[PDB]
RNA sequence: UUUUUUUUUUUUUUAAAAAAAA
RNA sequence: UUUUUUUUAAAAAAAAAAAAAAAAA
């Protein structure tokens, strides 16, 4: 089959710029203790970098981030084997408005759209 | 479906999704043109490649993934296909998706010399029953609350 | 030479695939002429950033010291050596192979501590691409490392001591670099010691070929990113080595590529059979780690009264799928793994002949236990 | 370069015990 | 009331030693 998904297309820098925000958010600080970083190696797909998965309430955001394809990015929203693709305003949001609170920082707050700057 | 519809002409995404886009194939580009069209048709033949379709404003790109990558085979997605029996000479791209709170069908042709061609999205409204959880009250819940 | 850092060029330059919180990437080169008998020209260390900048990286450094360096000097043929802690980067390796095309005079020898991002293909077709341009790429021994001590370290008299875990990082950092570079074996070697012909002189060595699959749902698909010959290494050639016997890299490199918990099999097309102090490890290998099968197809058996018939029984009846070495296996070897650069397989005198007397061999050794 | 641990001490705090002195 | 010894745990830095670093943890 050719099972479908959407892809933000960005450079190295932005991408490296977001893995280092989101694992600096859940390592050196203690503002994203419950968020998930399934690895490379864990995901079976061999164009997958990561997967940022921000689990809200019972539902689970998913940011996948890819390879060679320079990389792309795909939001989804999983509960219960339900699928959703999430533009990145929705994402965003959803992020702001479930998580964080709310001016600039040394490391920035990880949001999708400054990953999507284009 | 009717809030669904109301809301399917609310969506400032949507504006620039369903315009009937310019959609390009960005692949080997360093490569020669016709080895392109070439891996075209072997990707569009064969069971295991990409597929990426770029709009005009080199940020949206749509990618077909074959099933086994993620080693999921799900029933339900199987009407995503291409088609080329259908007509000579043109290559039909379709896909449906679950956009935001809207399932769309994702609906595109492209020449097989022009690698470039026009893309469209069109509401079916199948699956907006079809998906048995029925999450979508809840996304609902979820994108109109604001601290 | 003016040295840099005397101290922290230990755990700076250290010989481990994985290790985080670093910010330096460190170069460490020197310039020759074709012989390399006479004395250096110079040999001056820099370092560039990592993250930080791809335009003031270590390799910009050197392309722009080179640079005002030959505008002010002769231009002949340079043999020139580095020593970089990380491997090059995409922009870089993409510019340093530009330049090296650039120039057919300078030739460039890129030792590597730590291969930088080598399980994304967007760097490891940026190092193929730079490999191809010319310039021969290795893992740092033991030599090279106490050649950095001895001219780009600030010592006080003391000796180049080797860290913990130096010579396994390097043989599962070379293992990868092996990989990752398609480096494959010469047919002399191959038709050295893989035919099955049997021992009466030369072939002291063992040599693998492994191969991984993934058992996907709907069959098997092979990955090519995992793929090459592994060696045995050389025992102690100078003490502290280790010396692995039996392929003993390739059990230790298994959980290094962070195997999934995706069931699958890996084929090891051994040139001798796994022995006694080789084979236990691999049935309690096997044996904790359900989802890999191990496959093996065997040149020759292993036979000098070290009680191999236990080891081989309990390898087979843990899950191992042990089979030898027919024509197809021996295509597939010659196909794959060694660099015929078009030249179609060859085989020898009675191909089928020792084929089925050795899986003969094989089926009176193994198949007896228990009747 | 940094987190998580094991084993030993230097000085202080607290508690218990043995001995000597006023 | 003062002095010597042993022990139960902690604290500032140090040397003895290990594991994770999938890469600005
Ligand atoms: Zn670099
Ligand atoms: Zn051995």
């Amino acid at each position: 089959r050719w099972q479908v998904m959407i892809v933000w297309q960005v450079d190295r820098m932005r991408i490296n710029t977001w893995k280092r925000l989101v694992k600096h958010h859940m390592y050196i600080s203690r503002k994203a203790k419950d968020w998930f970083y399934r690895h490379h190696y864990e995901s079976t797909n061999p164009k997958i970098s990561s997967e940022v998965h921000i689990p809200l309430g019972d539902a689970k955001l998913v940011i996948t981030t890819y390879w060679g394809l320079g990389q792309g990015v795909s939001i989804e929203w999983r509960k219960k084997r339900y699928s959703t693709q999430v533009d990145p305003d929705l994402a965003d949001q959803l992020i702001h408005l479930h998580y964080f609170d709310c001016k600039q920082i040394k490391p920035p707050l990880p949001s999708v759209r400054k990953l999507t700057e284009d | 479906v009717p809030d669904q519809r109301s809301k399917f002409e609310n969506e400032e995404f949507f504006r620039k999704l369903s315009r009937e886009c310019e959609i390009k194939y960005t692949g080997f580009r360093d490569r020669p043109h016709e080895e392109r069209q070439a891996r075209f048709q072997n990707a569009c033949r064969d069971g295991r490649s990409e597929i990426a379709f770029v709009a005009t404003g080199t940020n949206l790109s749509l990618q077909f993934f074959p099933a086994s990558w993620q080693g999921e085979q799900r029933q339900t997605p199987s009407r995503e296909y291409v088609d080329l029996e259908r007509e000579a000479g043109k290559v039909y791209l379709k896909a449906p998706m679950i956009l935001n709170g809207v399932c769309v069908i994702w609906k595109g042709w492209i020449d097989l010399q022009r690698l470039d061609g026009m893309g469209c999205l069109e509401f079916d409204e199948e699956r907006a029953q079809q998906e048995d959880a029925l999450a979508q009250q809840a996304f609902e819940e979820a994108r109109r609350r604001t601290r | 030479v003016e040295p840099m850092d005397p101290r922290t060029f230990v755990s700076n330059f250290n010989n481990r695939p994985i290790l985080s919180g670093l910010d330096t990437v460190w170069l460490c080169c020197e310039v020759k002429t074709k012989d390399p008998s006479g004395p250096p020209l110079d040999a001056k260390i820099f370092q560039g950033k990592v993250y930080p900048k791809a335009k003031y990286h270590p390799e910009m450094r050197f392309l722009r010291w080179f640079h005002k360096w030959r505008q002010l000097h002769h231009d002949q043929e340079y043999k020139v050596t580095w020593y970089v802690s990380w491997s090059p980067c995409t922009r870089c390796a993409n510019s340093v192979a530009t330049f090296l095309a650039k120039d057919p005079k300078v030739t460039l020898t890129i030792f590597v501590a730590r291969l930088y991002y080598f399980w994304d293909p967007d760097y490891q077709q940026a190092l193929r691409i730079l490999a191809e341009a010319g310039a021969t790429m290795k893992i740092m021994n033991y030599n090279e490392f106490q050649d950095c001590w001895n001219k780009f370290v600030d010592g006080r008299g003391k000796p180049f001591k080797p860290w913990n875990n130096l010579p396994k990082h390097y043989t599962l950092l070379q293992a990868t670099l092996g990989e990752l570079l398609r480096h494959l074996m010469d047919p002399g070697t191959f038709t050295s010691n893989f035919n099955n012909k049997p021992w009466v002189s030369g072939q002291h060595e063992t040599y693998l070929c492994y191969k991984v699959e993934r058992l996907h749902n709907d069959t098997w698909v092979p990955l090519n990113q995992h793929r090459g010959f592994l060696r045995n290494q050389a025992p102690n050639i100078h003490g502290f080595p280790k010396g692995r016997h039996a392929q003993l890299c390739f059990l230790d490199l298994i959980p290094f590529w962070k195997l999934d918990g995706q069931q699958y099999r890996v084929t090891c097309f051994t040139s001798w059979s796994p022995c006694f102090s080789c084979a236990q490890e691999m049935a309690k290998f096997i044996s904790n780690n359900e989802h890999v099968s191990l496959c093996i197809f065997a040149a020759r058996i292993y036979d000098d009264q070290g009680r191999y018939q236990e080891g081989l029984r309990t390898l087979h009846r843990d899950g191992a799928k042990i089979a030898m070495m027919n024509y197809s296996e021996f295509e597939y070897c010659w196909d794959t793994f060694v660099d015929r650069q078009g030249r179609p397989f060859q085989p020898w005198d009675g191909l089928d002949e020792h084929s089925q007397a050795l899986s003969g061999r094989l089926r009176a050794i193994l198949q007896n236990q228990g009747n």
